[PDB]
């Protein structure tokens, strides 16, 4: 009784999780973050 | 001030021309070695050796 | 005078290189075109 | 003031449910990797929000316009920045994964999850579970679990966003005409 | 008063600036030594091409070492020309359990 | 300089670039990663201007169409097997008509 | 002149 059989399709999903996701969401942040200073930032007339 | 205002903007364009030098030339590694999500297409290094698929 | 029939081996064909020159040209006319507009826009509002 | 109050307070619940939900997914099975339970990011938003809570106390004791007040409201800022980031991180990688485990097949084994995605040819990836009670029972609510643990930090990092927005609103948004 | 960038705020900028710059030069530094120390150029790698349909295509003098043939793997030769194994000084011997088959010099 | 909306302009632009490098910077290491990267070359697979080179076993899935293979210049060439180690022919329609095979016991 | 974006 010793069976083996090597249909393994192995793939380097890992590293371009850790890797490519967290720059990419941290891009996002930062171009939301642009923009959404660029339309705010004095659109208020304090008066008085 | 007359003469600072020339080298920041000087800086500025240059580093957008090296970051856009650095980003073509990744890309043309990307496209040339049909890189995708699993990895290398078919090659994938391994600790002992090579794997084709 | 036949032994197996084995309708697996199939040597590559005369595959030539695929065309590496349209590709190079779109990924070296994009950032040519934007160093270009660059440029102009520099010459715009340096010289003005 | 009284709205960063109650976005602290919404910070504090999320983040418990969140760390419970992580509790959970890591009790259910050693099947799944760190970065598959989010509990860490959890437990960064319920520390966010404890300093949150003895910020909005301090503020409302005393010590209320100084300058070092201002000094680590800007920690307070960016730790929320920070919390965001890590919430939205979460969110990817929980969708990445459910999307992986939705379009594929699976059959129970004597002691595990043994099962392959659709395949072309006859090597593809496999997938093994520790300790499968019963390979329709953890898969079939697995999705539901996934599904409410995205709403809760899609909630959270919404709330996350404008707790950093409210703020910088408040500085940066009004200038003074009359002297 | 003046407008603008006036004290401690030029001074971060420009500090942001070089900081930037750097960072910039490193990266472009590395994508350069991973382009000489692979070789990549206008051809391709210059030693492999990953063809579209899956199919790795060797151009130069390989050295595989050993070779651990897996599943449906069976070493054949090119399209229509004919498969030649040499030995350079040295015995070919195949080999299954005790039986052999050595072709050595005379 | 820079008074107003010559500000609220440089500072996007900044932060853009920003955003650029930094997405640049993890495709750099996202490529570092999947080629174990070292100065003689990609892990093991040392590379020269000759070509290729590598140190250690190879597995191998689906056939493998090389021209000649070689053996090495201080070693003999050794093909084994468990079962059996069979060498094929082909007439000009592909089929098999000669054939060697070296067996269990003959 | 209060900077930011
Ligand atoms: C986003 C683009 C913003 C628009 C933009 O850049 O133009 C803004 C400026 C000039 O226009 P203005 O607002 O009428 O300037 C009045 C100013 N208060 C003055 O009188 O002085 O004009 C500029 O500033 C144009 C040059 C932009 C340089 C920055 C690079 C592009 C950034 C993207
Ligand atoms: C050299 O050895 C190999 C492996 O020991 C032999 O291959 C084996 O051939 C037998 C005979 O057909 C196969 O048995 C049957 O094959 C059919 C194919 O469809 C399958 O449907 C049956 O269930 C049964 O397995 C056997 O599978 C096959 N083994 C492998 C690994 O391919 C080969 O015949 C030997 N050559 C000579 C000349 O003796
Ligand atoms: C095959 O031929 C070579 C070359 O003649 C033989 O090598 C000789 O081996 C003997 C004893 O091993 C030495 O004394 C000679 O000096 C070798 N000759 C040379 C030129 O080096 C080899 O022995 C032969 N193989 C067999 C099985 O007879
Ligand atoms: C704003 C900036 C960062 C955008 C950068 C876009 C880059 C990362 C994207 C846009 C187009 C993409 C390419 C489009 C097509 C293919 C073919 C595919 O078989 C392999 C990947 C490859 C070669 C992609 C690699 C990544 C790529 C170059
Ligand atoms: C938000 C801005 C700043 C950047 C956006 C970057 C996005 C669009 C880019 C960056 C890297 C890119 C990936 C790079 C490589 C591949 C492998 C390819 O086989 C499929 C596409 C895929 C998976 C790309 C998808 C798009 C991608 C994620
Ligand atoms: C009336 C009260 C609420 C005003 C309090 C002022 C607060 C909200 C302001 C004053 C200065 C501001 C900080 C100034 C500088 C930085 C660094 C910059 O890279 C990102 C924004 C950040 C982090 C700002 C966040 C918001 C901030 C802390
Ligand atoms: C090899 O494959 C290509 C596919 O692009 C085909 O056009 C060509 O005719 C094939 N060559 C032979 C000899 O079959």
């Amino acid at each position: 009784e010793v069976p083996d059989r090597d249909p393994e399709k192995s793939s380097e999903d890992d590293v371009y999780l850790h890797t490519v996701i967290p720059a990419v969401v941290v891009a996002a942040i930062l171009l939301i973050a642009g923009i959404i200073a660029m339309i705010c930032y004095r659109k208020k007339r304090k008066g008085k | 001030y007359g003469w600072r205002k020339r080298c920041l903007y000087f800086f500025v364009l240059l580093l957008m021309i090296l970051i856009l030098v650095n980003l073509a030339m990744t890309i043309w590694i990307l496209k040339v070695m049909n890189f995708t999500i699993d990895g290398m297409g078919n090659l994938r290094i391994t600790e002992k050796g090579l794997k084709l698929e | 005078g036949i032994l197996e029939h084995d309708p697996f081996f199939c040597p590559p064909t005369e595959a030539t290189d695929r065309d590496f020159l349209t590709d190079a040209l779109v990924t070296l006319l994009v950032p040519l075109l934007v160093a270009l507009l660059l440029t102009l826009l520099l010459a715009y509002i340096m010289c003005f | 003031c009284r709205f960063p109050l109650l976005l602290a307070l919404l910070q504090l619940a999320l983040g418990i449910a969140v760390t419970v939900l992580g509790f959970l997914m890591a009790s259910i099975s050693p099947s799944l990797l760190v970065r598959d339970t989010p509990f860490w990011a959890g437990s960064i938003v319920c520390v966010v929000a404890y300093l949150g809570l003895f910020m909005l106390c301090v503020s409302y004791q005393v010590d209320e316009r100084t300058c070092v007040q201002f000094s680590m409201k800007v920690f307070y800022f960016l730790l929320s920045a920070l919390g965001l980031m890590v919430c939205m991180l979460a969110v990817a990688f929980a969708a990445h994964h459910y999307s992986l485990l939705a379009q594929f097949t699976c059959e129970t084994s004597l002691d595990s999850c043994q099962c392959k995605l659709p395949s072309s040819e006859p090597l593809s990836r496999a997938f093994v579970y520790r300790d499968v009670t019963d390979c329709t029972s953890v898969t079939g609510t697995f999705k539901l679990f996934l599904i409410i643990q995205m709403v809760l930090n899609l909630v959270c990092g919404l709330v996350c966003l404008l707790a950093c927005f409210v703020m910088w609103k408040h500085r940066y948004q009004v200038f003074y005409v009359g002297v | 008063h003046k407008t603008g960038l006036r004290g401690r705020k030029g001074n971060l900028a420009i500090c942001v600036i070089v900081l930037l710059f750097i960072l910039a030069v490193i990266n472009l530094l590395i994508t350069l030594v991973i382009w000489a120390v692979i070789r990549i150029g206008p051809n391709g790698c210059d030693s492999m091409e990953f063809h579209e349909s899956g199919l790795l295509r060797f151009k130069q003098v390989s050295d595989m070492g050993v070779i651990h043939p897996l599943y449906k793997s069976t070493v054949g030769g090119r399209r229509n020309e004919n498969l030649v194994i040499t030995g350079n000084n040295q015995p070919i011997v195949f080999q299954q359990g005790t039986t052999k088959l050595s072709v050595e010099k005379n | 300089g820079i008074y107003g909306w010559r500000k609220r302009c440089l500072y996007l632009f900044v932060l853009l670039l920003l955003a650029i490098l930094v997405v640049n910077l993890a495709l750099t290491i996202w490529i570092l990663k999947v080629m174990w990267f070292s100065p003689i070359g990609m892990g093991h697979l040392h590379v020269t201007a000759d070509g290729l080179r590598l140190e250690g076993e190879s597995e191998f899935l689906f056939p493998l169409y090389a021209k000649e293979i070689r053996s090495r210049v201080d070693s003999s060439l050794l093909l084994q097997s468990t079962q059996n180690v069979t060498v094929s022919a082909r007439n000009s329609e592909g089929e098999v008509t000669g054939r060697v095979k070296v067996g269990a016991q003959m | 002149a209060l900077p930011k974006m």
